[PDB]
């Protein structure tokens, strides 16, 4: 009983940044994320399950969206998505479209556009039910270099305010 | 072909059952042997007219 | 009669039932994280 | 307690254990007729029959028991066993060895070679027979009724 | 001019079709490695998906099992687990499909030859010790003793026992089809137990008694039953060895099961004619 | 039975040695894991 | 390479001597190119020690003296106070008890001679054992 | 069976330019269309099937449609068109109309005015299903004589894009 405070809600694996290493291309340093293997005292390897909001974004973020219908067209194959989204409820997309820009002169309207498409893309945290404020600061022109910090404003696993505006995210287990 | 004729003669009108020799009807020949019968022979039972 | 194969919607939906009820604690599964393909695969793999 | 690996790095948190598939001492098949002697394995142990047994019967336990390589062993003499050259076997609690190749049969004493030993013998008297003797040499054994 | 072959009605005549194209693949081709790699292709596409695709290679264990080739260099992801479900996926196939499919028909079951034989209600006429008397003053199984003859039951080897009921249930399922009672639709019949009829006579019968036939043997090898998918039925001998069985002296030298239900079965089809012996010779190998 | 039905210890020391060879890279798993999880329910579905 | 499946221990008929390993009596072992058997039960971990092993050759049969320390199968033959004993069930290690050998005898032979009523015939020997008729 | 895919539909004979041969008359050499025949091994000669799309924009060009009806009227038998569309179902005339044109002053106009008789005809190929996106180039002015080529965008016998605007259009076993 009185035990109870404790969801018997569990995490699975989460994707983790630099998970795999760095990779060195005399242009910088990239991150290369994968899945983390924890070990144990004798053998008995696992796969991490932490950062679970940032496993999402990096879910979001790398893997491509469908396009859209051209006059040209797409080959069968190399239109974008995932098969699974013909079964969820939701009625949305699986995936992010920043690199399906249609690149312009002025790198100005180029960093807006992207600016736009990467939030359209982060708000399904938010509808998922994992953030609640999600938001990016992608702020430089450069020759073609662009920072693009990303905010993921996250709860705790016990209400402890009262009398908010909005109402407690529907995933605030994972702790976000 | 025994119970090819018996499942035949059953479709006659108002045959009700058809049943095979009982045992109280066998035979034996000098010897002291089973004979085996050689046609086929078999009993028929109205029970819905007689 | 009996026992056949099973709805294409219905199928998933009692997978990801029994994924979260008998590994996740009863969490739902979220969308594009890596339980929700792994789902998928399992999916896949029946209805192969 | 639980420690980030790395890329590359299993080989060291766990041992890997690697695989192994050792078949030598033929399994036990029931295609197969086997002699009093021939060894199989049979769920990872190693048995030894213990009489002649035909093609197609089942593993039972009656048949077979178990082996270790330098243990040996003197059975009590049976009549459906295929024995060897100098075969040793015990019957009624006596050493005998097996002269030649015996096929299965009952015991019969001119194809076993016996041991000795001279010998001697205590008798009560009875009701009915009188006994005297001890069997020894100069001492034969005698009844008188 | 034409060649005939036998059929389920005598000699008829036999032909070719041409290859039309379309069969689809059937078990044989499925192999763990051949979709643990396909299955790698339900993935999504992306950055985060496109190396360990590429990456993805696949080995060969002992006990198949297609793996993943952990090189010192890996990078755990998702792809393997995939290349993983695919596995299983050929596994699950192989030891759920293909059996209940190679057990639903006659002529290719392999472990469920008895349970065949329970559905043909198959009864042995040499095993009942109220065997007609038609049948033989002593068959084969029977040794003799002061009040009669004794039958016994012999557990052929595993092996021959499963060729033997495969063969029977073949010739069982061949005949339920109707055949014309003539010569030779019944040696089309009774084909797979390695067995034919031959007459005796050569005048005109027809105007004597007994019309004798005696069984001669085809080969002497049952063809035996493949578990596996790609291969060849392997051959088992037909035959046994009374000594070495170790069975009674009274037996024959040589016992054939093959004979003795090919017997059963023609003695039974032929139970109308009034007046026809079976020779029995024993046949050594 | 008609199929084989192998005995189920075998069954599940196959179906965790093709996980840990696999995904684990060959190590064996934590009991009452998220990967023990996964292999007990493989096995409930390939005992279906 | 494919660092994750593990091959190796290829396959022998005598194994290999290690010490993580336990051996019952009558283990054989192949150490140095040369067969061992080992005369008592050993307990895992200890090292190779030259009084637990004795050369051996499949052929050659080893009736050893009694030992405290043995596991014997059934019908093994030991040597105990220069008598012959063979182990009447699949006992475990322990001191001698007469209650769980059985003694191997070998034969007998006595002289005997016919009386005024009875007629002896025989030696005692096997197939001409002692009898008597009046 | 697996070997299935050649759609049993055949083509009939096609008009081809320049299957009569020019016909030189010091203005230029024009091209004089027709029927090709081919010929054989050995004899047997046959009408040739190929360039369908070119081959009904020819029928188009040169056949004259219908005439506007005007307050003189027209003689029995000059009023264009063929008997043959009162029995199709599409609710269309058969033919083009540039050689109507109200020929005016300023060039420029009547070259305005080909362009659209023209650009509406040849619409028709859209409108059928052969082609997808007829256009035509039409720009001289000179003293009399223009320049009108025209392009017929076809597609092939098998769907390789996926994700069109559009639609395969209806007759793409002619190969367009």
């Amino acid at each position: 009983c009185t035990v109870d405070v404790a969801d018997r809600r569990k995490r699975f694996w989460t994707t983790q940044i630099a998970a795999c290493g760095t990779s060195s291309d005399d242009c910088g340093d990239c991150a290369r994320p994968g899945l983390q293997l924890m070990c144990n005292g004798q053998g008995q390897v696992t796969v991490s399950t932490d950062n679970y909001a940032v496993g999402l974004a990096l879910n979001i973020l790398l893997t491509d969206a469908s396009k859209a219908d051209t006059g040209c067209g797409w080959t069968p194959g190399n239109r974008g998505g995932f098969w699974g989204d013909s079964f969820r409820s939701d009625n949305l997309r699986s995936g992010s479209k920043i690199r399906q820009v249609p690149t312009r002169t002025s790198m100005r309207e180029t960093v807006s556009l992207i600016r736009a498409y990467a939030l359209d893309d982060l708000k399904k945290l938010v509808t998922y039910g994992v953030a609640k404020s999600v938001d990016v600061d992608l702020t430089y022109r450069g020759s073609n270099k662009i920072d693009m910090t990303v905010i993921i404003q996250g709860v705790d696993g016990n209400e402890s305010r009262v009398g908010l505006t909005g109402e407690r995210i529907s995933n605030a287990w994972v702790w976000s | 072909t025994v119970e090819w004729l018996k499942s035949k003669a059953a479709e006659w009108p108002c045959v009700t059952d058809v049943f095979d020799l009982g045992p109280n009807c066998c035979a034996v020949n000098a010897l002291g042997e089973v004979v085996c019968p050689n046609n086929f022979e078999f009993y028929v039972l109205f029970r819905d007219t007689f | 009669c009996t026992i056949q194969r099973p709805d294409p919607q219905d199928l998933r939906n009692d997978i990801a039932t029994r994924f979260s009820t008998n590994v996740l604690g009863g969490a739902p599964i979220i969308p594009e994280s890596n339980e929700f393909y792994v789902v998928s695969l399992e999916y896949a793999m029946q209805e192969e | 307690k639980l420690r980030p690996l790395q890329v590359g790095g299993v080989p060291g948190c766990a041992n890997i254990p690697g695989g192994e598939d050792c078949q030598c001492w033929p399994e036990w098949t029931a295609d197969n007729g086997y002699f009093f002697g021939d060894v199989v394995q049979q769920g990872g142990v190693l048995y030894y029959a213990t009489r002649d047994v035909p093609p197609g019967t089942p593993f039972l336990a009656a048949d077979w028991a178990p082996y270790r390589p330098a243990a040996t062993a003197i059975p009590p003499h049976n009549e459906n066993s295929t024995y060897f050259q100098y075969q040793p076997v015990a019957y009624n609690d006596k050493l005998y060895t097996a002269r030649t190749d015996l096929p299965p049969g009952p015991f019969d004493p001119a194809n076993w070679q016996e041991i000795s030993v001279e010998g001697l013998v205590e008798v009560v008297d009875s009701a009915t027979i009188d006994f005297t003797g001890t069997g020894a040499a100069g001492d034969p054994v005698s009844a008188d009724v | 001019m034409n060649v005939l072959i036998p059929g389920i009605d005598g000699m008829v005549s036999a032909g070719t079709l041409e290859y039309t194209g379309c069969c689809p693949p059937s078990f044989a081709d499925v192999d763990e490695c051949t979709l643990a790699t396909a299955f790698v292709g339900l993935l999504p596409s992306g950055p985060l998906w496109d190396r360990p695709k590429y990456e993805a290679i696949t080995t060969i264990t002992e006990a198949g099992n297609c793996a993943a080739c952990w090189t010192t260099d890996h990078c755990p992801t998702l792809v393997d687990y995939a290349v993983n479900v695919g596995a299983r996926l050929a596994s699950v196939i192989e030891r759920t499909i293909w059996p209940a499919v190679r057990e639903s028909d006659p002529f290719t079951a392999v472990t469920s030859t008895a349970d065949w034989l329970n559905r043909f209600d198959w009864v042995n006429c040499f095993e009942t010790s109220c065997r007609s008397k038609e049948l033989g003053e002593k068959t084969p199984i029977e040794y003799m003793t002061d009040c009669g003859p004794v039958y016994v039951k012999i557990t052929y080897p595993p092996s021959l026992q499963q060729a033997f009921e495969s063969a029977l249930i073949k010739s069982l399922e061949r005949l339920s089809m109707g055949i014309i009672k003539n010569l030779a639709a019944i040696n089309f019949v009774i084909e797979p137990l390695k067995v034919r009829v031959v007459p005796v006579d050569t005048t005109d019968a027809c105007e004597n008694e007994t019309l004798c036939v005696v069984l001669e043997k085809t080969s002497d090898f049952f063809d035996g039953v493949n578990a596996n998918t790609c291969g060849i039925p392997t051959p088992v001998a037909a035959y046994i060895d009374r000594d070495v069985m170790q069975l009674p002296s009274d037996l024959d030298k040589y016992i054939w099961p093959g004979h003795m239900a090919a017997e059963c079965i023609v003695r039974s089809l032929l139970s109308h004619v009034s007046r026809f012996c079976l020779i029995r010779t024993e046949q050594a190998p």
